RNA sequence: AAAA
RNA sequence: AAAA
RNA sequence: AAAA
């Protein structure tokens, strides 16, 4: 049992500092004085966590996310006999926020772990038959946990960078048939087909926003977020928050994130060495 | 992927055209004790909610000083699919108890009751595709029915593409098999979009033409949601 | 027909008739009367004062607030405008710091804290309140010297009698508060009048038991 | 851990309330203007959940409740391995009753799953035996879901009259040998020996009353439930509430309890084709 | 089903007549920081309880006005039975939590303490059948050990049929290869039930029958509880 | 998600009765009359819980803790394949104290389970790989359950006492091929090497103080447990509690531990009948 | 127990000498959010620690009158370990959060903010040994970073007995093969120690020389806490 | 029943407060103990506004407690009709 | 885990 | 379960 | 799941 609730004791941010964060909205840029259309500074530190198969530490402004990959060998789902697995988890640490104190996931962990899960799941990025060993008897499970360590805004977009970045990075061992694991001995890495990335607009009153930070998430009156791959197919899209979007709105917003996608993709591209 | 979704005669599995909607039912005031009720059927998808009014949240630090508190509660029964789901909330569930949840916070005239918590629970009797829009329209009507003051009613419906085709309200074949599956939901008179997803894979023109197949389905939707609303009074 | 079943002094335990017929008692929460039957609803002893009958209960750690008893309490909290004590009861009870300063509170002060004792009386209580506490009394307030000894409520008329027990054990001055917490000052071994009390409750005479010890 | 406690925040009845409902109790006539030994209308749907394999929505008064069966093929227990499963749940929705939030089931949902489970397999009206299909190895499970819909007393009498239903409405398939389930193939029905029903009996003041609705159940001192085979057997009792019973009241409640089912089990089975 | 119940001599496996109860042992105030305590043996089934007195339920919203608030767990200890049980609460652990606080609800003079909660915590260390009932009858010594009032005690004893003769006090070879198996308490004083439950079968011949050997039972065990109580003071 | 806090709710104890504590301390003794370096009154019932294939009452002063084993036959863990299993669990009734409310073990019942886990397991008392029964296939799965009844200080040290001897005490029955279990037939007992005592000595002041009691306990800056086999050996070290220790404290404090154990071990094997 | 761990050559595993630390590396504000943040790196053991500074406790009933209350959890990421870990919390991680919450409670002045909680969160990136006293020390310094007033800084290494040998700073191996393993923590200057544990055996002397070679690799790694912290400012 | 009035229910999504200073026209006497759970009271409502709960007066003619009669529920929106 |  |  |  459980229920999604409207979140009460929230980031309450004063009424002048919304009047300012918009005034520089009228000459099209923000507070950190970029372009509604711009990025923050993006890096990306592969083999980051040592003992991670695959790792990336992704730093999107403020907000910093880990994610890690460690690969195992189990029977595959029946639903699914000729393919490996992929199981994707997102913790958001107390770490990241004043207001985030532990436990199980909320549902905005589980909300991320799923969009991320889908946008790798239906791209295709990742072919899962590729990871069988012997079909039907055995596959590679991956397990890909992401840690938000600094809420800064735009979770989502960092949470897929970084999965995309740790699933590159993942190294594979050999294994031996008796069928054991030698963690001697790496054979080769993930095969993926391409990387992935999600775009987040936030609307914030009449304006539209790439890459909202905190104090813009806070004043947005919704955010959509939608993945791309190189060939620029949508491959997952996702609305989120309380305020609605008129058609023209989320027409613009695809029309807006499409055209982010290919810088994000080109700037991923040169971290990961594809 | 398997399957022929789309016949040589060029129509469905279901024998639908692509620009066709499964049937619908609604009925209202089902449930006495709840403050107001709803059964949406939309072919095969069955959904029931209910509506507790406006009450003081007890907490009370959970409550908001200058609006109620919407709680939603999406949920699947074990018998509601082909193999029995287990009844503790899924992964999925809790995702869809969010979703639905902002759908109708852009509804629900919400700074009317400061301090206070309405509850939404619907429960899913029988699930072949598009639930959560079943569950959602089930919701607004409940909402309707309790006489809790909305913007507008919300409808919606799933588009998405099978073997190549654009098509209009999926069936659970379509789902597990389609290219593509996605779910729009609206307040239509005031053209504002509530609910937004995609799964599976279209090109940016692929999606443009969904859309707009979306939204002329979600005004048939929309106009039966207003008849069976007036229907007992007229 | 009106009559009492039981010898007088018995052992009595709950649900155990007692008596028969219309009595005028007083309502105790010792006896209940269903219709023309009394019942015990505790290990208790019957007793018969003249005419009326009553159960003395021989079990419980609480003690019941009465308006005006005199009680030693335990400081557990602090609020903004008084102390919460506690007073071995189900009920925790409150000590308004006007009563304690015979004045409001000024602009940023802060007498009692957690781990101290009171000695106070109750001015206030009854089924809908918490007992609240009064220390404007001779010789109440805080507890600086001297000792506390815990003992069942129950017991408390046990070592007090017709003020015979009392006069037994000072014999060392102590105070025996309802609330069924004692006060002592004694020396260290004197003060070993602590296991005098121990077998009061351990038999509700001693006389001869500290003479020796 | 979990401990049982005294329900707090119930349904406060009125003085005045309570006073009226026992006035019309001195001429053998309640609310509803119905008799001290009437049940209230009762209306069966079966295959109402056209998913299960077997379903019954049950209007009883105001009450609602949906049972829904699924079956499935199991390794059988160790210690019955000569026995298929049955397995019995109640979730007692949030949409029944305003003061029923949403979770796991509350200690009610649970001894309601549970008495309704010893009722049907204490009276032998499946006989588990039967759902074998390789002894030892692989038997069916049945596996029961009670939703209540709708909360206006005698919950319990409701869900097993649902329960019944949904059995009796089980449709079952063909099993492969290669075992699968061929679901396009429904080769029979669940086999049952006979119908059950529990009826239940509330004191109320100097009154016994056969299926009391809302405001009966919340101003009664106890309740006492007793599970009838046609034969007249007596295969359940159970006693619930806050309130205690005399040995002649509990001895009256059967003799009317069993009284009322020779009705009811004629009505159950009119619903049920049989 | 299997085992014979009833020997061709006529009587049961431990060599008891029909109409005769295990043995019973008593003890009081084992446990010195609550408030009451009680060991209740009845043959190998073994109970402990604990009391914790009337005090101020912190919650508050969950105390009572008018009375106090029962608080009571049932609970097996992992090596009580045959096989080792897990120790998180099974779905029977709960069942009779409730059933066994309904129990005391009847005799527990509440409205004396409102706003309050006194909390009764049993354990079975020992499950050789009928353990609910000696759970029971610890918590109400535990009572009255802890001098909170009540109207009576309360006595409990199962009765069956095995191999169609109705017996009193099952162990647990009857309870489970048994044909009903049917669990009474009572405040024998007022003659008034506080707990009931039959599962199995019986005619309603056998039922009533079975229901007067109970009564029987019950009052041999009431004495006990009473002389028990007695015992230290005389 | 779970996090450790500062406990609030404790024992409160008076100014006063503090300072009692100590005064008899500066000469030795304590309340009970007890020389800083004793052990209570103690007490041990062996098979006290007759369905327990081993079981011991412990009673040490007035803290007073239940003992159970149970034997099971399990697969090995796959990194133990040549060894049964030991799984430890220690229960702090809401029984033993008037704060311990029920529910799954708070981070105490999981520090003692731990503990004591570690004393068994680090000391080779039980001997793991005698537990086997056909090797890499199946194993004795060794299950001690551990039930404080009564709280009246160093719960531990008795939690220690109480296990040792349970599993002395435990019962093995004949295993039967065909795998299975024949409780008619008990073949033995667990085969231990010997005993083992932990040794609990709280800091209060300037005073280091053996098997503190509860008002010692809750008056105590920290404490410090030390756990010994017959040859002396330590074979388990553990502080807890708020206050630090300086290093000189701990030096003593073991110096001392040790020689207590001396003792603890010969009146413990008395008791065992070894 | 198989592995060699002291080598011919009288060097371990890793080449270091029986009284050699691993390398150590801190990093200090690496949280904008939180109010105190630290990585400490010891070897292979990778740990980061976010404070939340004194604050309101809501319940308030768990706040304490006198002092802030101090709330802190272990926790090792899911690929922190060489087989991935569930992220539930294990009995291991429990038993640590109270472990390393007790050690920070004889150092945190806490009594400056009665009333207020304290939250520390440590998250293990890398475990190679000695997380626990890793996760220690960046909590240490998160505080120290937060401005949350400290009486010192907490310094712990473990120490342990391998093939007979008595070594200091035990990488996984060691820990895993080892003899004996005792981590120990204390606030150096004022010479008492916080954090005190022993897993495997050593006889008593033993111990006396394993917690005397602890020392003084802890007054080392202390230095090495005083220039981080001291580092940015100079 | 709170330490100085009642908790009423006037079937709106807030709880209506009745003072025992207005019912008792004085101040509440040491030891004193009108109405209780179950009581219907008619009232009227003297403060309220979106920030604040109801608060209920029976200084008026024929408010108080009620003693006879019976009282039925209906939709407050159909009380006009 | 994903899909309904 | 234990070990990290 | 049921039985203790
Ligand atoms: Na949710
Ligand atoms: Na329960
Ligand atoms: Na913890």
């Amino acid at each position: 049992g459980h229920m999604s609730s409207t979140p009460s004791n929230q980031n309450i941010i004063p009424i002048i500092k919304k009047e300012s964060i918009v005034s520089l909205f009228e000459k099209g840029i923000r507070q950190d004085g970029r372009k509604l259309t711009d990025y923050r500074p993006l890096s990306i530190t592969l083999d980051y966590a040592k003992k991670a198969d695959g790792s990336a530490l992704v730093k999107l402004g403020t907000t910093m996310v880990l994610a890690g990959t460690k690969l195992e060998i189990d029977k595959p789902y029946e639903d699914t006999p000729n393919q490996g697995n992929l199981i994707v988890n997102v913790e958001l640490l107390p770490l990241a926020y004043e207001t985030f104190e532990p436990g199980p996931p909320d549902e905005n962990a589980i909300e991320l772990a799923r969009v991320v899960d889908r946008s790798l799941r239906d791209s295709k990025a990742l072919d899962l038959t590729k990871l069988v060993i012997e079909p039907g008897k055995s596959v590679w499970t991956v397990w890909l946990d992401v840690y938000v360590l600094d809420y800064g805004g735009n979770v989502l977009d960092a949470c897929t960078l970084a999965s995309v970045a740790a699933l590159y990075n993942t190294k594979v061992y050999k294994v031996e048939q008796h069928i054991s694991v030698n963690k001697n001995e790496v054979v080769g890495k993930l095969p993926l087909n391409y990387p992935v990335v999600t775009i987040s607009v936030a609307k914030v009153d009449k304006y539209l926003v790439v890459d909202p930070d905190l104090d813009e998430e806070s004043i947005m009156d919704a955010k959509i977020s939608f993945s791309y791959t190189p060939d620029l197919k949508i491959v997952g899209i996702q609305k989120s928050g309380k305020g609605s979007m008129s058609l023209q709105d989320i027409d613009q917003a695809e029309n807006t994130a499409r055209s982010t996608a290919v810088k994000l993709l080109e700037e991923l591209k040169k971290h990961l060495g594809i | 992927e398997r399957p022929k979704l789309i016949l040589d005669d060029g129509k469905r599995t279901d024998g639908r055209k692509p620009d066709e909607l499964r049937s619908i039912k609604i009925e209202l005031g089902v449930l006495k004790n709840a403050d107001g009720s709803a059964i949406f059927e939309m072919g095969n998808t069955k959904a029931i909610a209910a509506v507790y009014g406006p009450k003081e949240m007890h907490p009370r630090h959970l409550s908001l000083p200058d609006r109620a508190v919407l709680r939603v509660r999406y949920h699947m029964t074990p018998f509601s699919t082909d193999e029995r789901k287990n009844p503790a909330p899924s992964r999925r569930e809790i995702e869809l108890s969010k979703v639905i949840r902002e759908a109708l916070e852009s509804a629900v005239l919400v700074e009317l009751f400061p301090r206070t918590a309405i509850d939404v629970f619907t429960e899913i009797l029988q699930a072949d595709a598009g639930s959560r829009l079943v569950s959602l329209m089930a919701a607004s009507l409940a909402l309707a029915d309790a006489g809790i003051p909305m913007r507008d009613l919300i409808a919606g419906v799933a588009v998405g593409k099978a073997d190549g085709v654009i098509i209009l309200d999926l069936n659970e074949t379509e789902a597990m098999w389609g290219e593509a599956d996605m779910p729009i939901a609206m307040m239509p008179s005031l053209n504002q979009v509530t609910l937004f997803q995609l799964n599976g894979s279209m090109t940016p023109d692929e999606f443009r033409q969904a859309f707009d197949l979306a939204v002329k389905g979600i005004n048939i939707i929309y106009n039966l949601e207003r008849e069976a609303l007036k229907s007992k009074y007229v | 027909s009106q009559e009492i079943v039981l010898q007088p002094r018995s052992i009595v335990v709950p649900g155990e008739l007692l008596a028969e017929g219309e009595f005028q008692i007083p309502w105790s929460p010792y006896i209940l009367k269903i219709n023309s039957k009394y019942y015990s609803t505790v290990v208790g002893l019957f007793d018969v004062k003249d005419t009326q009958f009553e159960v003395i209960p021989l079990e419980g750690s609480f003690y019941y607030p009465k308006i005006n008893d005199i009680v030693i309490g335990l400081v557990e909290d602090v609020e903004i405008y008084g102390w919460v004590v506690d007073i071995k009861a189900p009920y925790k009870a409150y000590l308004p710091a006007s009563n304690l300063l015979g004045r409001s509170i000024n602009v940023g002060e802060d007498y009692l804290d957690v781990g101290d004792y009171v000695i106070a009386r109750i001015e206030n209580f009854d089924r809908s309140i918490d007992p609240v506490l009064s220390v404007k009394g001779k010789d109440l307030g805080r507890v600086s010297n001297g000792i506390v000894i815990d003992i069942m409520p129950v017991k408390v008329p046990r070592v007090i009698g017709n003020k015979s027990m009392y006069e037994t054990l000072t014999s060392c001055s102590i105070f025996v508060a309802n609330n069924g917490r004692i006060w002592a000052t004694c020396s260290r071994f004197s003060e070993e009048i602590l296991i005098e009390a121990i077998r009061k409750i351990e038999n509700e005479l001693t006389d001869r038991i500290k003479q020796f010890i």
